[PDB]
């Protein structure tokens, strides 16, 4: 570490390297503490002179995205896993975009979708409640975006706190194919009576939209559900 | 791993209003000693080595201003505020002198460099000298004046407890003390000696391995910048002691300094600690800055096996070398003890000698083993006997050499009979020097030490405003006063215009405003420009670069070629 730190001139580029090779032999490695000691040290923000930023993880994300071939057929998975799936999302989206790399993306959501996998589901949520509390500006967020929460459409919190901003982003010009797929997601999502639909029902009744195919499609979709599901 | 290769030039400017006394030259002592550090670093650029110099600059003010170049700020930042500088403070000596050195040791910590608890590495150096130029003024505090040096404690840094002193093994502290008469002075420029001034900084200078200078004459001044920039070395101040009898002298005790040469310096064996380390113990005893290295003037020996790492140090010049060399015997060596470093031993085993050169014109330090009269035979003859093969009776002799060995050489040592060819010696195992407690205290040490030096890193640029105000008195609201940020936006801001001044100005607003059609609606002409810095008012080069490039067609300055 010593090393490291003083001859910063000429540091060892191999710390960040030698991660992508040992990942892709042994998993179960990368789950020590060491790393995460190491990390922990070197923490330290530095204004005038440090390497206080994260290198490019193109190579991880790849390795990521190819072991979910071999865990296509694993029913049990570990909680690292969960937990390196939950920690991808959070990078700078470099492939959210890009429409040819959703089987990827769906595999990744699909490896943190159980014996350990409430336990490591709980720790991200808290973890991610952080952030959820921030009331962020709907205009933060990017379009690539929408994959990342339409993904993990498990936990109904999310998908509650999703179409609370239904109302919000009525208004909205720019938002109006956000609305149409909330008013999809919420005619889709109609199936199991539960307390956070009824919430965003009831949130979503109240509001006004202007214009009227926007109703007329929502209220079209809503009656398909109804004529859908027997407990209307 | 460490860059010894890279000296810091700390300039300790006294900037008490006792320096602007004029001398004869008709310029202030601040004067002098600007221009002096302009000498200095002229006459240092003389050497290729020069090169990677740090160049830093405190001062007498507070703390928040005293740092005007520490680490990170480059050469036109320093030269920018040395011209600067202003004599209006008290002497505060002693506590610009504590800021000083907390500067220089601001990062030790965070990188290990003093290896604490683990040996005395003179390779882990930051070579270091703070020239502080000064008067003799007896120093002054706002309560009164203060007759002798003391520098504060107040504010301990995180781990300044560790050593008991605030300079450090590889810092030394040079005093310029400005003695200029007002009066041309009569003397004779004698080529003679600089003296010894006799003010309060002198006794901090000569503990350190310093010495100050009294200076009464430009040629006396040039002298001295001479010897300061002969003085800008690599190395590490010794303290020197004399054990046993003779054979109350200047060869008895001295704070001698030894050299290190890079090439990032190697070296294997450290000096000693003054305590034997024990894993019970919650606290690190505190270390002298200068290590207590005492030496029997015996004439032994000096053994030494073909293939062992030995660290060479020179001394420099000094009455011990001038002894050592003037009994001119060059085959033998006095032995070299740490006291205290053994387990009962009050004098301990040796570690070195002093072996003067075959020449006779330098005498080095041999930096061997702890305890090596011991080792050296036995590890001659593991090599010699059964060829790295250890018998029962070698390695029950080595093994009660280990018992006298203290732990912190054991990493020096694995790492030298590696390299001799007998890796598997000894049990590859973790240093017993430290408790858990000293380790976990070290690294909360390392922390705060981080989070300390990015505080100080980020606070020398005196970013802040000061106090513009006159407190009114009843018998709150306080007077303003100019200054430097209010360039006057005339054609801005109404207010800013004189009476005197109103009418020719308000034309020429009023004609920047209307005659701006197919022109310029800058701010008021001959204010935001034409008062250009003097440094960019003719800088030529980087003035062509903003105009279009024309057609290609194929007593020291005068301000171009």
């Amino acid at each position: 570490v010593k090393q490291l730190k003083v001859t910063r001139a000429k540091p060892d580029s191999t710390l960040y390297l030698s991660l992508m090779y040992l990942a892709k032999i042994k998993p179960n490695i990368f789950a020590t503490e060491g790393v995460i000691e190491a990390l922990c040290s070197l923490l330290r923000r530095d204004a005038s002179i440090n390497f206080k930023a994260k290198g490019n993880s193109l190579v991880s994300v790849l390795a990521c995205n190819l072991l979910m071939a071999a865990y296509e057929e694993d029913e049990n998975w570990p909680e690292i896993f969960v937990k390196v799936y939950i920690e991808d999302s959070l990078g700078e989206r470099i492939w959210v975009d890009s429409p040819h790399c959703k089987t990827f993306v769906d595999n990744i959501q699909t490896a943190f979708n159980e014996e350990l996998a409430e336990s490591v589901e709980e720790y991200v949520l808290d973890m991610l409640r952080d952030q959820l509390n921030r009331r962020q500006p709907i205009d933060n967020v990017s379009r690539n975006l929408l994959r990342l929460l339409t993904s993990t459409c498990g936990y109904k919190e999310v998908r509650l706190l999703a179409v609370q901003k239904l109302e919000m982003w009525l208004q909205n010009p720019k938002l109006t194919r956000p609305a149409q797929d909330l008013l999809m997601s919420v005619c889709m999502n109609c199936n199991t009576h539960g307390s956070e639909d009824m919430d965003v029902i009831s949130h979503l009744i109240k509001i006004r939209l202007k214009p009227k195919v926007l109703l007329n499609h929502f209220m079209l979709c809503i009656r398909e559900l109804l004529s859908a599901h027997k407990d209307n | 791993y460490f860059q010894s290769n890279m000296p810091i030039l700390l300039f300790l400017i006294d900037t008490s209003a006792s320096m602007n006394q004029r001398s004869h030259l008709g310029t202030t002592y601040l004067d002098t000693a600007k221009g002096a550090v302009e000498t200095f670093m002229k006459l240092r650029a003389r050497d290729p080595a020069s090169r990677g110099d740090r160049y830093m600059l405190v001062t007498f003010e507070e703390p928040p201003y005293a740092i005007k170049a520490g680490w990170k700020e480059n050469h036109a930042t320093f030269m920018n505020e040395l011209k600067n500088l202003q004599a209006e403070g008290l002497t505060t000596l002693g506590q610009s002198l504590r800021t000083a050195f907390d500067l220089l040791n601001l990062n030790r910590l965070v990188t290990g460099i003093d290896n604490y608890g683990q040996g005395r590495n003179p390779f882990f150096l930051e070579p270091a000298i703070i020239i502080t130029i000064t008067d003799g003024s007896k120093l002054t505090t706002t309560s009164g004046v203060q007759d002798e040096l003391h520098l504060p404690l107040n504010s301990p840094l995180p781990g300044s407890e560790l050593t008991k002193e605030p300079f450090r093994w590889d810092q030394r502290l040079f005093a310029l003390v400005l003695r200029l008469p007002g009066t041309m002075s009569v003397e004779s420029e004698q080529l003679t000696g600089v003296p010894l001034d006799d003010s309060a900084i002198t006794p901090m200078c000569e503990v350190t391995g310093g010495r100050s200078y009294s200076v009464c004459s430009p040629r006396m001044l040039n002298q001295c910048l001479e010897s300061l920039v002969q003085k800008v070395q690599s190395g590490v101040v010794i303290n020197f002691e004399k054990a046993g009898p003779d054979p109350s002298q200047p060869w008895h005790s001295c704070h001698k300094l030894i050299y290190v040469r890079p090439n990032v310096p190697i070296g294997h064996w450290p000096v000693p600690e003054s305590f034997w380390p024990d894993q019970n113990s919650p606290t690190l005893p505190p270390r002298t800055s200068h290590p207590v290295v005492k030496f029997s003037c015996t004439d032994c020996e000096p053994m030494v096996i073909d293939k062992l790492p030995f660290d060479k140090y020179e001394l420099e010049p000094s009455p011990l070398t001038q002894f050592i060399l003037e009994r001119k015997s060059p085959q033998t060596c006095w032995q070299v003890y740490v006291s205290n470093s053994a387990k009962y031993s009050e004098l301990g085993h040796p570690f070195g000698y002093l072996k003067a050169s075959t020449a006779l014109n330098c005498v080095n330090l041999f930096v061997m083993p702890y305890n090596y009269p011991v080792l050296l035979p036995l590890l001659d003859d593991l090599f010699k006997v059964h060829k790295a093969k250890p018998t029962l009776k070698w390695r029950q002799s080595f093994e009660s050499y280990l018992k006298t060995m203290p732990p912190y050489y054991l990493g020096p040592l694995k790492k030298a009979v590696r390299m001799m060819g007998a890796p598997n010696l000894i049990a590859d195992s973790m240093e017993y020097g430290l408790s858990y407690s000293v380790i976990s205290y070290l690294k909360k040490l390392s922390q705060q030490a981080k989070i300390e030096s990015d505080r100080v890193i980020g606070s020398v640029g005196k970013k802040v405003v000061q106090e513009t105000g006159i407190k009114v008195r009843s018998r709150g609201f306080q007077v303003a006063l100019l200054n430097k940020d209010l360039k006057p936006q005339t054609f801005r801001n109404a207010y800013d215009i004189p009476r005197r001044n109103l009418l020719d100005h308000l034309t020429r607003m009023r004609s920047n405003l209307l005659k701006s059609t197919r022109r310029f609606l800058k701010g008021q002409d001959e204010d935001q420009v034409h008062s250009v810095p003097i440094a960019q008012m003719g800088n030529y080069q980087e003035y062509l670069k903003q105009v279009p490039s024309p057609l290609r067609e194929l007593m020291m300055i005068d301000e171009a070629d």
